[PDB]
């Protein structure tokens, strides 16, 4: 086990994101027991996650993770329960990880984050209703918008404009923000108003089109222009957690559920794809850079799950 | 000083959050009991299934510190009233888990939210946690005086904030906890938790909550200004109703990260004891009306009860009003005796109900201040006090005062009065039966007799008070009426309350009394405008009397004598809460009713609807002649 690196990884995983690179970026917290804390765990051999003996680094968190986000290569920027969106830097052998900044800006538990497309801004979403943008440099907080009227469940940067960024909330607002405009926000959703969107995923190519999913299980591909709700499916029995696209020139899209399964569905919203293999909620997805079919899971019940995709 | 509690939403060790908040001078703590993120499946393989622990231990913390510092809060992913149907069933398993963890824990209280209109099922949950056991521990409502909704920043290019006024909208809050607590039946478990804005609403929006059982105020970090030496602090708006809310006693809840980062917590704690050290001061009265704010008493009658040596005491220790009587009977004496004839006139003067002599001494006073002449007889029904009474006028006044034991009704006195002095007025004036006493004993008074007082008059005025409603209900007795709390009066320093409309005079007396044919029977009808959106919960009762021509007595707030605020105003509770919209008038209607035996008040609410008829023929409370 390296140094500054614990003993044992908090059981419920959070967040899994691997870099350009292949290494894997974990986020775990405590939930339970007498200590509610979370860690940061890098594992440059992905096959040893979760054990923490076979790590190439890891930290412990004063709090837990709700979120997490890779800043470029050797940066993590972390949503914690603390109200805190904290900045955490990968050492030059990156044997261990420093935390480099801890903002408590935020009054309740930070749920969300995403880094902007210039990769010197971010977008915090919180519990407390607000939302934040960060200038990571200086480590401040350039705006604080009170758009939504309950808890801010997601926040998702455009791909390619630093500007712009999609907000979901429990007050049923899917938001586009566009921080160009002085009303800076938009309400963008079908004609019904319709089960509490729950997870933002921009396409990587098409800068005008996102998928948001449900309370209800139901996955949804969105036209800014057409601003018509095109395709929706039924993927999942509970809450869609997380939508992650694949590296893939035309796209697959991952899906992930409280209950507890995975899906890859194509970019017509049909299901390729169905794991079973956790046993409690699947926190997060990303595809491997090196190969494009191999997918990682993780779940509250500590698997890191690597799936071939057909 | 001040009770304030640190409200947390992330507890990693509970050893050290406690502890580091009590260094931070904070009496309690706000903390999930489960950790808010954790949400837990019920229903569902295989997320059902998963091995614990579901929380941390008891065996973390004393039972005491469990019992005294420690409030616990819902996890906020539990929405029992979800249109989810999956989510209603897990929020209605968890809700109920949280809620039994918190009885295991002992914890005084638990907070949950009423953050939007519909909180049907989480009523209908509660009430089951309620019904399950009788447990002690409160449930603090926590409402915002603003809707997350009416705060938002207007930053929707195509959701714009309607910025029209909205009298109903802006009291929306308010009609949350309104139909919560009464789909819970006025469970006095269930309290509010008022959450404050960095933007106050009308001051109509916080005359809302006048009545309602606040047992918190919650201040968000983020509402405190910063003073020029950087110290957090308040608007003079947000200050004064931190002076309204000290006077109904809330606890204080600091909620929100340290945004006046310099500075350690201790600061946002620091103003607030600032507030309370330096707040408008009170009176004597206030310090007089010490322990007894909303607490309830059986009106006495010492007619048809014989009044206890400390009941007189009491009575005696606000000297001012006996200055007045003196003063009163001081004019009257002049009025009578020209300084021609001060050593040939001297006046029989009678005090009739003389109870342990304060006003046979206030007449004697009177008398030597007036440099005229009076013969005294002390009338007193209640031999207990004939006895205080009859050493007094040995050991002091002497054979110029004749004690007489007996009702003033059946006296044959061996002469007829210049004047008769009574003190035989309750807080409604005429509730003591001073009418029917004094009638009794005028044929003993000379035909240019004077009565001391001449004059008396109630007067009524509708109250809201969900606290005192619920105080009243509370009053239900074995082997009668259950409804009988409802259907008498009480004495009680009303104080968490709102008044709906200016006091209008009720029943009025004159002593003596000419009238040929003499019916001491009233029925008054009342027109009370009222302006705000509002529950009737009942009916403030005062008076005032004459004593002698500008000499008077008072209870009623707008002519309220000086140093009589030890003397309690009374309460007429109606059995159904009634709801009044601003703009409507509340009509009451009150009879004086009365036998050989019994007198007493029946009344009824007329408009804006109609109640029952309160104490038809005195079947639940009668006074005694
Ligand atoms: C000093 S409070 C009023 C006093 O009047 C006395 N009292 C009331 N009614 C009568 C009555 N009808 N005859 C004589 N004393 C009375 C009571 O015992 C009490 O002390």
């Amino acid at each position: 086990l390296p140094p500054n690196a614990p003993a044992c990884m908090e059981r419920q995983l959070e967040a899994a994101r691997y870099r350009s690179d292949g290494a894997l970026l974990l986020g775990a917290s405590s939930l339970s027991g007498r200590c509610w804390a979370g860690s940061l765990w890098l594992f440059k051999d992905p096959c040893a996650a979760p054990n923490e003996g076979f790590c190439s680094a890891g930290v412990q968190t004063e709090a837990g993770v709700a979120d997490l986000t890779w800043v470029g290569e050797r940066g993590i920027l972390v949503a914690s329960d603390s109200g805190a969106v904290e900045l955490w830097e990968l050492d030059e052998n990156e044997t261990l990880i420093v935390s480099k900044f801890c903002k408590y800006e935020h009054d309740d538990i930070v749920s969300t984050v995403s880094v902007l497309s210039s990769g010197t801004q971010a977008v915090s979403g919180s519990k407390d209703i607000c939302i934040k943008v960060w200038d990571l440099a200086q480590q401040v907080v350039l705006s604080s918008y009170r758009a939504h009227a309950a808890q801010v469940t997601c926040v998702a940067a455009s791909p390619h404009k630093d500007s712009v960024f999609l907000s979901c909330s429990e007050d049923n607002r899917i938001l586009l923000w566009d921080t160009r405009c002085p009303k800076p926000a938009s309400q963008i959703g079908c004609s019904a108003p319709g089960y509490l969107p729950t997870s933002l995923a921009w396409h990587p190519q098409q800068s005008e089109v996102f998928v948001f999913g449900d309370e209800n299980g139901t996955v949804s591909l969105v036209d800014t222009k057409s601003t018509s709700c095109v395709l929706s499916s039924a993927v999942h029995s509970q809450c869609v957690t997380g939508l992650v696209f694949s590296p893939h020139s035309v796209p697959f899209l991952a899906s992930l559920s409280e209950d507890c399964s995975l899906a890859v569905l194509d970019s017509s919203l049909s299901e390729l794809f169905r794991s079973q293999a956790h046993r409690d909620f699947v926190r997060d997805a990303t595809w491997s850079p090196l190969n494009h079919s191999l997918l990682t899971t993780v779940g509250w019940d500590h698997q890191v799950v690597h799936h071939v995709v057909p | 000083r001040v009770s304030s509690g640190r409200d947390l939403n992330c507890v990693p060790e509970i050893a050290d959050t406690l502890g580091a908040v009590a260094k931070q001078g904070f009496d309690f703590l706000c903390m999930p009991v489960f950790h808010p993120r954790f949400k837990r499946e019920f229903i569902q393989e295989p997320a059902k299934n998963r091995p614990g622990p579901q929380t941390r231990s008891d065996l973390l913390l004393s039972g005491r510190d469990w019992n005294t510092l420690i409030v616990g809060k819902l996890s906020p992913w539990i929405r029992p009233d979800s249109k989810v149907e999956k989510i209603r069933r897990n929020s209605e398993a968890a809700m109920l888990q949280e809620l039994n963890f918190g009885a295991y824990l002992g914890l005084p209280a638990f907070l949950l939210p009423l953050n939007q209109e519909d909180n049907t099922n989480l009523a209908r949950v509660l009430t089951n946690h309620i019904h399950t056991g009788h447990h002690s521990s409160m449930f603090w409502m926590r409402v915002p005086l603003v809707a997350p909704e009416d705060l938002r920043d207007d930053i929707i290019e195509n959701a714009p904030t309607t910025h029209t006024e909205e009298y109903s909208g802006e009291e929306k809050t308010w009609m949350w906890w309104h139909n919560f607590r009464t789909l819970c039946d006025y469970s006095k478990r269930i309290a509010v938790a008022l959450e404050i804005g960095a933007d106050l609403p009308s001051n109509h929006v916080i005359d809302r909550w006048l009545g309602e059982p606040i047992k918190a105020a919650i201040l968000p970090t983020s509402i405190f200004l910063t003073n020029k030496k950087g110290f957090p602090v308040l608007s003079k708006m947000h200050q004064r109703l931190i002076f309204r809310l000290l006077k109904l006693e809330v606890q204080f809840i600091i909620t929100g990260t340290n945004h006046h980062s310099e500075k350690e917590f201790c600061s946002y704690l620091q103003y607030l004891e600032y507030l309370s050290q330096n707040r408008p001061p009170p009176n004597a009265y206030e310090l007089f009306a010490k322990g007894y704010e909303d607490y309830l008493q059986s009106p006495l009658q010492p007619l048809m009860d014989n009044l206890e040596s400390q009941t007189y005491e009491v009575f005696e220790k606000d000297p001012i009003k006996y200055s007045q009587y003196q003063q009163a009977i001081y004019k009257c004496l002049l009025d009578r005796v020209p300084e021609e004839e001060k050593d040939t006139n001297v006046q029989v003067l009678m005090v009739l109900g003389a109870g342990r002599g304060p006003l046979v001494n206030a007449s004697l006073r009177a008398a030597k201040q007036a440099d005229r002449r009076i013969k005294l007889y002390a009338v007193e029904k209640n031999p207990n006090a004939v006895v205080t009474l009859e050493n007094w006028q040995f050991e002091e006044w002497g054979s110029q005062v004749t004690v007489v034991s007996s009702d003033m009704r059946e006296w044959v006195a061996p002469e007829k009065a210049d004047i008769i002095v009574s003190e035989l007025l309750g807080s409604f004036a005429d509730n003591e039966l001073s009418p029917e006493c004094l009638d009794g004993a005028q044929h003993f008074l000379k035909d240019d007799g004077v009565s001391i007082p001449g004059e008396y008059t109630s007067f009524l005025a509708p109250i809201s008070s969900s606290k005192l409603y619920n105080e009243v209900r509370a009053c239900r007795e074995k082997d009668r009426d259950p409804e009988a709390q409802f259907e008498m009066p009480y004495v009680v320093r009303l104080h968490n309350f709102h008044q709906l409309s200016a006091p209008q005079p009720c029943f009025t007396f004159s002593h003596p009394n000419r009238d040929p044919m003499i019916d001491n029977n009233r029925y008054c009808t009342l027109e009370f405008p009222v302006e705000v959106n509002t529950v009737l919960h009942g009916f403030a009762g005062y008076f005032e009397t004459v004593l002698y021509q500008d000499i008077t007595l008072s209870i009623r707030p707008e002519t309220h004598s000086p140093g009589m605020f030890s003397w309690f105003p009374i309460l007429f509770p109606i059995k159904q809460p009634i709801t009044v919209r601003e703009g409507q008038t509340i009509c009451v209607r009150f009879w004086r009713c009365s036998n050989s035996k019994k007198v007493w008040y029946e009344w009824a609410v007329t408009a804006p609807v109609c109640s029952a008829i309160h104490n038809p023929t005195g079947r639940s409370y009668t006074i005694g002649l």
